RNA sequence: AUCCCGUGUGAAUCAGCAAGGACCACCUUGCAAGGCUAAAUACUCCUGGGUGACCGAUAGCGAAGUAGUACCGUGAGGGA
RNA sequence: GUGAAACUAAGUGGAGGUCCGAACCGACUGAUGUUGAAGAAUCAGCGGAUGAGUUGUGGUUAGGGGUGAAAUGCCACUCG
RNA sequence: AGUAACGCAAACAUUGGUGAGAAUCCAAUGCCCCGAAAACCUAAGGGUUCCUCCGCAAGGUUCGUCCACGGAGGGUGAGUCAGGGCCUAAGAUCAGGCCGAAAGGCGUAGUCGAUGGACAACAGGUGAAUAUUCCUGUACUACCCCUUGUUGGUCCCGAGGGACGGAGGAGGCUAGGUUAGCCGAAAGAUGGUUAUCGGUUCAAGGACGCAAGGUGACCCUGUUUUUCAGGGUAAGAAGGGGUAGAGAAAAUGCCUCGAGCCAAUGUUCGAGUACCAGGCGCUACGGCGCUGAAGUAACCGAUGCCAUACUCCCAGGAAAAGCUCGAACGACCUUCAACAAAAGGGUACCUGUACCCGAAACCGACACAGGUAGGUAGGUAGAGAAUACCUAGGGGCGCGAGACAACUCUCUCUAAGGAACUCGGCAAAAUAGCCCCGUAACUUCGGGAGAAGGGGUGCCCCCUCGGGGGUCGAAGUGACCAGGCCCGGGCGACUGUUUACCAAAAACACAGGUCUCCGCAAAGUCGUAAGACCAUGUAUGGGGGCUGACGCCUGCC
RNA sequence: CUAUAACGGUCCUAAGGUAGCGAAAUUCCUUGUCGGGUAAGUUCCGACCCGCACGAAAGGCGUAACGAUCUGGGCACUGUC
RNA sequence: ACACCAACGGCGAAAGCACUCUGCUGGGCCGACACUGACACUGAGAGACGAAAGCUAGGGGAGCGAAUGGGAUUAGAUACCCC
RNA sequence: GAUGCCGAAGGCAGGGCUAGUGACUGGAGUGAAGUCGUAACAAGGUAGCCGUACUGGAAGGUGCGGCUGGAUCAC
């Protein structure tokens, strides 16, 4: 009953890094890859989606 | 009948979960999903415990195959499942040796079963445990026995070399009228975990060997053919050389 | 031909063996199936000097100010 | 009712991919809207509504692929 | 082009106040809207938007003294609430192990992983912004401390338990509500009247306790079997004890003891000098200090509780820890060391906590007529969580003012006719609830069927527990709510599914049918392989192909 | 008697379309012809068969119930006219 | 499916019933007074049984054999005959 | 005078029964002479008949069971 733009929706941040959050792109060595590349480029943030396990913004 | 118990330790919820997916999680047997959950019996195929007189306690549903299943006791006190021979009756007394009255529901070697016995729960390999004639109302014939090996003519009809030291059951398997059963509607079905079923001519001729054609498809394939591109009717798939074909003699009609 | 590999067969030790663009003779040249070694050569995320018929804020690096920032994208990434 | 059984009012019972209808899921007709209030809506009606139901949270399957009660449909407004 | 528009048709109005300036900011009085939300709260998300003071450049579809905007300064307090220090599901990673040009793939123990198991707190008060967190009362878990009592305890291991569906209705109850009774106040400028207006509240927890409830075998006699009454039977219920086998506990077999048991709720403490109608006094006229009456009963009654309690059904309904029990085997520790108990004192890990959350703060590029799990569920009518009008509580839609042309849209009505309209009765109109009478062809005997078609219905008295009499109205389910139906035919049996955003169908599915493969190291599918699925299945089963309920059939080559 | 062809001859194939249905979601010519329904009917219903080019699990022919299905008619009702 | 036995023989209400055996059971007849003392005969409706073919569901399938096919025979042969 | 109960035609609606008629179609009967065959009566040229199923232009044919209202031979 949603429109099509609704692709992103509110979803627990803890389920997202669970996905794209550092300690994944660790794991692969294509994720490594990753790093390296956005290293290259120098940005301020390497994993634009993660988490605090525990703190203020903390999902529990 | 069918009477519901408590738990026995026999009854544990531990399975594989995913129905037809393989390891790579890829749907491989089709059709599944959906349907009830079930829990899992262990039911005693091997029979192997020896020399002890068991007691048919009850007579219980299982989920898992369409035979029944009754819960035994010993005088030792360990419970099995076993398949439900077909006639038994609560009270009944059960043994497995090898020295021992033929009766239903007693269990013994090849070696010592008069011929012309209706036979299920058959071992084709010593101790691996009962695999031949599960189902309900399956059974097998005791042919001929003949040096080592002894024949028996499979619910298929198939007849078939084994070893006369694999032990075996008396009885036919119970629950005779199963397939009797008239399921009625779709749902019925679903709750079985068997999911719905696309023709092959229906499908694009990219997800299928018989692809739309404009109408309605006659199957213009020179065959019928597997969703893989291999013809669908007759054509015998049985490993050439596989190493049971000494053993086998006639084949199932 | 020479060179190097899968499957299978499988030699000769200097009175030998290989090469000399199928192959054989003759001559010439060389000694496979064990290793290791500097320089001359390639390159610029850079460091220190130097020069520039190179740019001068739409140019020169994407960036002469928060620049891989703001912002956009679930994400890889885009990007003033 | 006959000796067994069949056959027939009665009560009890509470089956059903039963019925009517909100929540909820849909999307049949019309009107409006078309530089929209909105990149698919509002309005009045309309279909299912104990099931082959709806939904939440956490997971799986990935592009010579996946998934499909099969429309070349769907796979982040992108899919021969 | 100074044109279209200013984001619903809930609706504003006036008097004051502040101010340089007010349709828009504050307050008061009216009026209007929502009320199974447009109310209150919590998950996720957002991230300081929350509160105070200052500001009015930009933002705000106008304004602006105001703001979710800008500047400064504050604000989130936990043994018990939610996660972590506990346990496992799907799933993930995976020591060794197997395989693979490399990267890596599979996979065992292990370890992760809540949306589930386990586990202890409530009432009142304070309060610019927090409160099951701070204060006062009573509570409760886990440790430590002492006294006493025992001598082995601890882990590994063996076990019991934890531990589980759907549907259905009947109970027994509370939560709520309504009416009485009690208490206090009341004159609300009208013809009458006190028939009026407010109050009547209390938690977790601890002690007690349980019948008209529910369960507790059979046989004879009656009450309709039932709720019951007399007798008898000898384990015949929760619940305990013993024995036997290789046998501690357990399971299992034999013997024995027990008529009660179950649990919501209830009584009492907690609990009153709490809370509170009013009363008195101050007004910075915002709020504040002071004293406080009564605090019970009946009838409605849950979708909540007992309750995994029953009865029935087939599709047969998670694991592990804490918990209870326990010999041998192994490891470790041992005397004022450890364990066992009833009191008493003491002791108290991290992280979230603001605000919004049917949203101007999340998701829709917007202060966007949209999307967004859960909890709580008042009144009158009503079968109802529908509808209509209201309470609590919250709002008046961030442009107005006029005027009342054509025309477009949302709506009401229309003389005579009544489908003549049109591609087509498309859209409208009509019908409607309840009770009663009546109800066809046809049939797979289930249906068709609410067939069709007809009558009745308000308000009063009287009778029986529906009937008669009266009386208004043009009209009585008087609003809202609320089926048009009949006769034919094609296709498809049917409920279902489908082209997100131009197609919902005659397409797909289906129960059923039939053909073929497959004897388990199965066929088939995925992988280079190891292996995984099929399946912890076994021919009454698993693949695959065509057809498509039921009926009659399925011819030749 | 006009007509039609149960009946025979011949040709060719692996064999030459049986039951049932039929101007049909199939019919070109075609608004076939006839009957009915209407004051008037290219649609509709029943039937004929001359099936361009139905037909037996790409099922044939029936069929109660069912359908936001397609298609014809009728009563009620109406600013559809 | 049951040669010989088999017969112008036996039993059955009729249909039918035969290699052999055993078990459960229906009748029939005969001889006695042992007994009841008219309890009888028939039968509308109603009931049960009822060869073969046929049909529904599941098995089973040697021979025979509707249908069907081929070979002949025949003017023709959708028949007789054969496979 | 008004009004209540009951009240005939009249109205509507669905029923039961029967009358007439209807495109087309199924069979029956009588028509000297037409077509195709020759099933039946003789052992009717394959003995006939009854029940039943399958098939054939049609009389029929065969199968399964039954009977003689069967001839020939057996006496
Ligand atoms: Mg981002
Ligand atoms: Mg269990
Ligand atoms: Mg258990
Ligand atoms: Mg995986
Ligand atoms: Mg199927
Ligand atoms: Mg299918
Ligand atoms: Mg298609
Ligand atoms: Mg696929
Ligand atoms: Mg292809
Ligand atoms: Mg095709
Ligand atoms: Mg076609
Ligand atoms: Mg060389
Ligand atoms: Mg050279
Ligand atoms: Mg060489
Ligand atoms: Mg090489
Ligand atoms: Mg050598
Ligand atoms: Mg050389
Ligand atoms: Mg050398
Ligand atoms: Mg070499
Ligand atoms: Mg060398
Ligand atoms: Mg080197
Ligand atoms: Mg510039
Ligand atoms: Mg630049
Ligand atoms: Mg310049
Ligand atoms: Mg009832
Ligand atoms: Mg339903
Ligand atoms: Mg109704
Ligand atoms: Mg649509
Ligand atoms: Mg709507
Ligand atoms: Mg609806
Ligand atoms: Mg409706
Ligand atoms: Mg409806
Ligand atoms: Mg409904
Ligand atoms: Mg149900
Ligand atoms: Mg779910
Ligand atoms: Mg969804
Ligand atoms: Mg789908
Ligand atoms: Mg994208
Ligand atoms: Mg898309
Ligand atoms: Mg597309
Ligand atoms: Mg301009
Ligand atoms: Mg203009
Ligand atoms: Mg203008
Ligand atoms: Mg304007
Ligand atoms: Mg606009
Ligand atoms: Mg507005
Ligand atoms: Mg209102
Ligand atoms: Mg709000
Ligand atoms: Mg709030
Ligand atoms: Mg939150
Ligand atoms: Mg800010
Ligand atoms: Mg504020
Ligand atoms: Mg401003
Ligand atoms: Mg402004
Ligand atoms: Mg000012
Ligand atoms: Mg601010
Ligand atoms: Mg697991
Ligand atoms: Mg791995
Ligand atoms: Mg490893
Ligand atoms: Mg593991
Ligand atoms: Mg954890
Ligand atoms: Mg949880
Ligand atoms: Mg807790
Ligand atoms: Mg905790
Ligand atoms: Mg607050
Ligand atoms: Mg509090
Ligand atoms: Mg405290
Ligand atoms: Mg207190
Ligand atoms: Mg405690
Ligand atoms: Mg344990
Ligand atoms: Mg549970
Ligand atoms: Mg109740
Ligand atoms: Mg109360
Ligand atoms: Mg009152
Ligand atoms: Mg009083
Ligand atoms: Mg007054
Ligand atoms: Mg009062
Ligand atoms: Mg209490
Ligand atoms: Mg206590
Ligand atoms: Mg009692
Ligand atoms: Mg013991
Ligand atoms: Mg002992
Ligand atoms: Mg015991
Ligand atoms: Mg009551
Ligand atoms: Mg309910
Ligand atoms: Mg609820
Ligand atoms: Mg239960
Ligand atoms: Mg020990
Ligand atoms: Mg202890
Ligand atoms: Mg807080
Ligand atoms: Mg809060
Ligand atoms: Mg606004
Ligand atoms: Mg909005
Ligand atoms: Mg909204
Ligand atoms: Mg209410
Ligand atoms: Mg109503
Ligand atoms: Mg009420
Ligand atoms: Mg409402
Ligand atoms: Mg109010
Ligand atoms: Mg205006
Ligand atoms: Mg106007
Ligand atoms: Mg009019
Ligand atoms: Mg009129
Ligand atoms: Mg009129
Ligand atoms: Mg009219
Ligand atoms: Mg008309
Ligand atoms: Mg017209
Ligand atoms: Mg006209
Ligand atoms: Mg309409
Ligand atoms: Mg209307
Ligand atoms: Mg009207
Ligand atoms: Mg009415
Ligand atoms: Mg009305
Ligand atoms: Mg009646
Ligand atoms: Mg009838
Ligand atoms: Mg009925
Ligand atoms: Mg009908
Ligand atoms: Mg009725
Ligand atoms: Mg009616
Ligand atoms: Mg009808
Ligand atoms: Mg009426
Ligand atoms: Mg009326
Ligand atoms: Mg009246
Ligand atoms: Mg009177
Ligand atoms: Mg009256
Ligand atoms: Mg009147
Ligand atoms: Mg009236
Ligand atoms: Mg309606
Ligand atoms: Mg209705
Ligand atoms: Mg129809
Ligand atoms: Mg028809
Ligand atoms: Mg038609
Ligand atoms: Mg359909
Ligand atoms: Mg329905
Ligand atoms: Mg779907
Ligand atoms: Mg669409
Ligand atoms: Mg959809
Ligand atoms: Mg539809
Ligand atoms: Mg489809
Ligand atoms: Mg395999
Ligand atoms: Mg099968
Ligand atoms: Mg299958
Ligand atoms: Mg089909
Ligand atoms: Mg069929
Ligand atoms: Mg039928
Ligand atoms: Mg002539
Ligand atoms: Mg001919
Ligand atoms: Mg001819
Ligand atoms: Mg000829
Ligand atoms: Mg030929
Ligand atoms: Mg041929
Ligand atoms: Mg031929
Ligand atoms: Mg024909
Ligand atoms: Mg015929
Ligand atoms: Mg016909
Ligand atoms: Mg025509
Ligand atoms: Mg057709
Ligand atoms: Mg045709
Ligand atoms: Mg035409
Ligand atoms: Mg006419
Ligand atoms: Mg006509
Ligand atoms: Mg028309
Ligand atoms: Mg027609
Ligand atoms: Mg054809
Ligand atoms: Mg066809
Ligand atoms: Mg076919
Ligand atoms: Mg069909
Ligand atoms: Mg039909
Ligand atoms: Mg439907
Ligand atoms: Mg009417
Ligand atoms: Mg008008
Ligand atoms: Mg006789
Ligand atoms: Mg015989
Ligand atoms: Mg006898
Ligand atoms: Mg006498
Ligand atoms: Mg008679
Ligand atoms: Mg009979
Ligand atoms: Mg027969
Ligand atoms: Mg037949
Ligand atoms: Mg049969
Ligand atoms: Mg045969
Ligand atoms: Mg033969
Ligand atoms: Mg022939
Ligand atoms: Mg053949
Ligand atoms: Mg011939
Ligand atoms: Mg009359
Ligand atoms: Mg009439
Ligand atoms: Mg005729
Ligand atoms: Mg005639
Ligand atoms: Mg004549
Ligand atoms: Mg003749
Ligand atoms: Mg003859
Ligand atoms: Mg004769
Ligand atoms: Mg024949
Ligand atoms: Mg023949
Ligand atoms: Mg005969």
């Amino acid at each position: 009953k949603a429109a099509l733009c609704l692709t992103k929706r509110s979803r627990s941040r803890k389920s997202l890094a669970r996905t794209h959050g550092f300690r994944l792109r660790m794991s692969t060595t294509s994720g490594r890859a990753l790093l390296k590349r956005r290293r290259a480029k120098g940005r301020k943030i390497l994993c634009t989606k993660t988490n605090p396990s525990s703190g203020k913004r903390a999902s529990p | 009948q069918v009477k519901s118990n408590p738990r026995n330790n026999l009854i544990s919820g531990q399975r594989r979960c995913g129905k037809g997916r393989n390891a790579r999680g890829i749907i491989t047997a089709r059709h599944r999903g959906g349907g009830h959950k079930r829990l899992y019996r262990k039911i005693d195929f091997r029979r192997n415990e020896k020399d002890i007189y068991g007691k048919i306690v009850t007579i219980e549903y299982d989920p898992n195959r369409n035979a029944y299943i009754c819960l035994i006791h010993y005088g030792d006190g360990e419970k099995r499942y076993i398949l439900h021979p077909r006639g038994a009756i609560i009270g009944d007394t059960i043994v497995s040796g090898t020295e021992v009255p033929i009766k239903m529901g007693n269990a013994l070697p090849l070696t010592d079963m008069p011929l012309g016995t209706a036979i299920h729960n058959i071992e084709i390999t010593l101790g691996r445990g009962g695999q031949l004639a599960r189902a309900a109302g399956a059974v097998a014939k005791l042919i001929a026995k003949e040096g080592k090996s002894a024949t028996l003519k499979l619910p298929s009809g198939e007849v078939r070399l084994i070893s006369k030291n694999c032990s075996a059951t008396v009885g036919q398997v119970g629950n005779v009228g199963v397939n009797q059963k008239r399921l009625g509607r779709a749902g019925s079905k679903r709750w079985l975990g068997k999911r719905p079923v696309v023709r092959g001519v229906v499908m694009n001729p990219v997800d299928h060997p018989h692809g739309g054609g404009e109408g309605r498809a006659p199957i213009g394939r020179k065959s019928p053919t597997t969703p893989w591109g291999y013809p669908a009717l007759g054509r015998r798939s049985r490993k050439r050389n596989k190493y049971s074909d000494n053993f086998i003699i006639r084949r199932r009609s």
